[PDB]
């Protein structure tokens, strides 16, 4: 394509005079643009994405974090560039109780890490998800599903973190995406359980490899504050699992009243595009910043930029 | 109105083919040297404008252009009796066929074929939307001002072959003239509204016949404004009214506040297009400020640059990049006429800072018209990779 | 060989000052739009070329130019009794003063008295040692206009560009493809004649050595070198060395050190062929790092009188240089301007990124400097790709507005 290169981008940095922010992907660009525009609707900041920077090295051709780290190393010092890389599972300790070695936004010479596993983990306050699912969700019994969520989310985030951590252990990122389905979840007195279906596209060996680690982890992840759990989950898998859980709640609410409407609502939202859910959550999170106290944001990055 | 949806070029120059699909709002075309970028823009400009007489100057086998509305113009060049024929067939079932020899002879002279082409274009509603064309050579042609369109097109065809589209991008001189005309129209509309407001205010006062802080603020704001510099006698009126009120009901003040707010609102609405275009241009220019002055007692509005010392200069003093920015922004402004904007390398003599805000500021002017761009610069496609097309000929 | 060390423009257009310090190898000048880049390049070209009559068309208060050698040219434009006066002063005390009215009259007429006085001043003070290869921003349009110009004639194109873009525009001296083809032909002829002279001299010397003498692996080395100088371009006028080696081997099979001179004769010749064709080979290799599906080559044949220089396609079809696109033409021209086979210049390029893809842009400057010509290059560019890897040579011009 007609993207830049690392050297060309360093040259662009020295040439240009604007304030720049270098993020890992294209979704973070949209969300951070929303944040910046909220805090100052007339902002001359540009958010560039490492995804649109070509690297000759084959290793760097798909690792955007290495790209950001390289550009930061080669341009350390310049005062009109800021970097934002995701935290993955760095500085996270899994000894018994899941613990965060660094409890603040890591900052090292204009490079800023995300508070959780990624930008999508700021969205994981109960208030943000509960508010942002109404705007898009139809109503088989809307308020009922919202109320059932309001409680089930307490253990839901623990379970979702367990799923993400188990996937990380088995070195299969996308496994939770397809293995788990909306009909899979089970609700019991505001308790989420993940029954094991029979047929699965991946070899039954993969199914076992996941489920064993998941079962091993669950006690480990049920003994730390829900905040750490919300921090240790992954972005895309977390969003998809939350979609599935709201679908399951829809079914649980609607099963008693009408089978057809409940099935329609659940199977519908289970197909809603991930971009729509992420955009709605970003709108809710930006619109619900500061007014609450449990809703976080990259304050240090915003202070460093502008 | 309309917008190209696909283009199927076959055997262009007897060397390659192409098949491109276009979005509805913005299309960014990038590729390696030798790709049919310039030829593609030329084909889309010639097809939209209805300039089918120009296809006698291209060596092709079959071109098929489809609009969003539904038309499926299909131009076929063929050989019958060792004579080249260009047959233009629409989706309605009509068809016009003209000989290449007649087209070449007419173009050399400049005719029956031209009249027939015009009749086909007008009857079938083919000139619905024009196409602004910003060639790769804009500074040379713009400087070749010492109809602009006809002479410039003749020159550019004598240079770059006769298939080149008609060059009808808005030059800086035309931009200045059109800005001045819009200024005059705004002033005359203001005068008409002033007369009507005088009448209606007489009516409202009479009907009354059978907050002052806000009016102070409104009068102060309106007094200091280039738009309303002629009268400028607003502070005195407010001071006199305040003195009279103190010496001495409030419904008169309410009527006055309504009248002043209405005049300010109409003034904002009249200069809307010009003010918006000037603001868009001033988001770019640094150390200058495009501005106008309707004052001097010399009844001719001044449109031009304003350096930060009160020094005025004309638009002709700008550099190449600033003039190109002006031209493209106008083409995307609501003051422009033709929907489709075909810009060939909009990165010429433009800083990366401006390249990186050009498309955002052109799509932000809510014209809703299709824009096709052919760029070699990564800085123009940033933030718009979902709207980016790549064309690769299938060299035969 | 001088080079600009400092240009201090004051009151340019009565609106901004601009002081710039230069390097001696490469200067990539970048800056926001409306910063004086084009004006700076125009001032440089006009001062270097010795054309001091064009400063009567620019409004200013000072133009101080310092050269590498030590010469300082100070140009003032003072108004005395409502009459403008352009005065040029050097560092050794010699000055010339002329009125803007006479300069404009001479420009309109076209050797007036003013032109002759300026020319004599420039010639006497040696202000035209180095020329200035100016590559205008409007290259493509001008190249389409002409041939639908040369580094020396360059008179109609300059007049057209001056009518279009004011009368301060430096004369257009950048070399066109036609001049490049002619220059390559002449260089090839000179190389051929030099090779013939070397063959004559070495024949004489080797015959002397053999006559003086008259009073195992050598064969393998002879064959190895014979194959090299037999199936290679630049020797198509004679490619029978294989026969010579075969005959020598046959005779040997049927004194001892006699064959030794053969290796010397072939070795020296091969070395000479790589020094006579050095500049053309370097330039063509530099150009061919860009072109794909076509290579620029020279063909020597006995039937054709003139050695043909042109593009070679894989199928074997030659073609004249004119077939290249705009980007290829620009690449060829700038690479020639920086090639060793010029005369002397300070290559000024305004917007070298016109009609070039990013791939060629990234490798342009690297390949231009790959030829160690030493010519000072000043590039006014906006493309980050052109300046990749040369961030330490960048000059940012930020005029100080008044
Ligand atoms: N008259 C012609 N006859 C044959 N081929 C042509 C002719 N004119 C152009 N072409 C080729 O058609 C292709 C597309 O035209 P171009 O204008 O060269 O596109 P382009 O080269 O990508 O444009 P840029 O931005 O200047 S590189 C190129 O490979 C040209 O060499
Ligand atoms: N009468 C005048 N004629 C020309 N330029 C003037 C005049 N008066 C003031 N100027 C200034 O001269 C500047 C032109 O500088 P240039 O060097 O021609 O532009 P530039 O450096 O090439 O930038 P780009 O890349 O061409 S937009 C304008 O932006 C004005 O600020």
């Amino acid at each position: 394509s007609c993207a830049y290169t690392i050297d060309s981008y360093i040259t662009l940095l020295t040439m240009s005079s604007k304030k720049r922010l270098l993020v890992e992907g294209r979704h973070d660009r949209s969300h951070l643009y929303q944040l910046i525009y909220k805090f100052n609707p007339a902002s001359k900041v540009k958010i560039d994405t490492a995804q649109d920077i070509k690297a000759s090295d084959k290793a760097m051709s798909k690792n955007n974090r290495l790209k950001i780290e390289t550009i930061h190393s080669k341009v350390k010092g310049k005062d009109n560039i800021s970097f934002l890389c995701d935290r993955e599972f760095r500085e996270f300790a899994f000894n018994d109780q899941i613990e965060d070695l660094l409890n603040s936004h890591y900052c090292d010479d204009s490079l800023y890490w995300t508070l959780g596993h990624s930008l999508e983990n700021y969205f994981f306050n109960p208030s943000i998800i509960i508010d942002a699912f109404q705007f898009l969700s139809p109503s088989e019994y809307k308020y009922k599903a919202i109320e059932l969520f309001s409680e089930l989310i307490s253990s839901s985030f623990a379970v979702l973190a367990a799923v993400s951590l188990a996937a990380k252990d088995i070195d299969k990122a996308g496994l939770p995406a397809a293995l788990i389905d909306w009909k899979d979840i089970v609700i019991n007195d505001g308790t989420i359980k993940l029954i094991r279906r029979d047929s699965y596209d991946i070899d039954s060996a993969c199914v076992d490899s996941f489920f064993n680690a998941f079962d091993a982890v669950l006690p480990r992840v049920i003994a730390s504050d829900v905040g750490i759990c919300s921090r240790v989950v992954r972005g895309h898998t977390g969003i998809l699992l939350l979609q599935k859980l709201f679908s399951a709640c829809l079914y649980y609410v609607g099963r008693e009243d009408d089978a057809l409407q409940a099935d329609s609502s659940a199977n519908y939202f289970c197909n809603l595009s991930e971009l729509s859910l992420t955009t709605a959550l970003a709108e809710s999170w930006v619109r619900k910043i500061g007014v609450l106290e449990d809703v976080y944001f990259p304050d240090s990055l915003l202070k460093n930029i502008e | 109105i309309r917008t190209i949806s696909k283009i199927e070029l076959s055997k262009i120059h007897n060397r390659y083919n192409l098949t491109v699909d276009f979005f509805n709002d913005l299309n960014v075309i990038h590729g390696k040297n030798g790709a049919g970028k310039s030829t593609l823009i030329h084909v889309i400009a010639n097809i939209v404008n209805g300039d089918f007489i120009r296809f006698a100057f291209l060596i092709f086998e079959e071109i098929k252009a489809t609009y969003s509305d539904g038309l499926k113009i299909v131009i076929r060049r063929d050989k019958i009796d060792e004579q080249s024929f260009i047959s233009v067939t629409l989706s309605n079932g009509k068809y016009i066929k003209f000989a290449v020899g007649e087209a070449m002879a007419t173009v050399r002279e400049i005719s029956m074929l031209a009249m027939d082409i015009d009749k086909f274009v007008k009857e079938n509603e083919l000139q619905k939307v024009r196409a602004s064309y910003f060639p790769a050579f804009r500074t040379m042609l713009e400087a070749w001002s010492s109809f602009y369109n006809r002479k410039a097109s003749a020159f550019a065809r004598e240079l770059f072959g006769q298939f080149l589209p008609s060059i009808n991008y808005p030059s800086p001189m035309e931009i200045e003239d059109r800005l001045r005309e819009e200024i005059r129209r705004a002033q005359l509309g203001i005068a008409a509204y002033e007369s009507r407001t005088f009448s209606e205010s007489f009516v409202k006062v009479f009907s009354a016949l059978f907050l002052l802080k806000e009016i102070e603020g409104l009068a102060i704001a309106q007094d200091s404004s280039i738009k309303n510099g002629y009268y400028a006698e607003y502070s005195k009126v407010y001071e006199e009214i305040r003195s009279l009120i103190n010496r001495n009901v409030s419904g008169a003040l309410v009527v006055y506040r309504d009248a002043l707010r209405d005049r300010q609102d109409y003034q904002e609405k009249a200069f809307s297009e010009i003010d918006n275009y000037m603001s868009s241009v001033n988001s770019f220019l640094e150390d200058k400020e495009m501005a106008y002055d309707f004052d001097l007692r010399r009844k001719y509005p001044k449109v031009g640059l304003k350096f930060p010392d009160g020094s005025w200069s004309p638009i002709r003093v700008l550099s190449s990049g600033e003039r190109q920015l002006l031209t493209m922004l106008y083409a995307a402004s609501k003051m422009g006429d033709d929907a489709i904007v075909l810009i060939d390398e909009p990165e010429i003599s433009l800083h990366i800072d401006w390249q990186e805000d050009l498309l955002k500021r052109m799509l932000s002017q809510l014209s809703g018209r299709q824009i096709i761009v052919c760029t070699h610069s990564p800085s123009i496609a940033t933030g718009y990779e979902d709207f980016m097309i790549n064309i690769s000929p299938e060299f035969i």
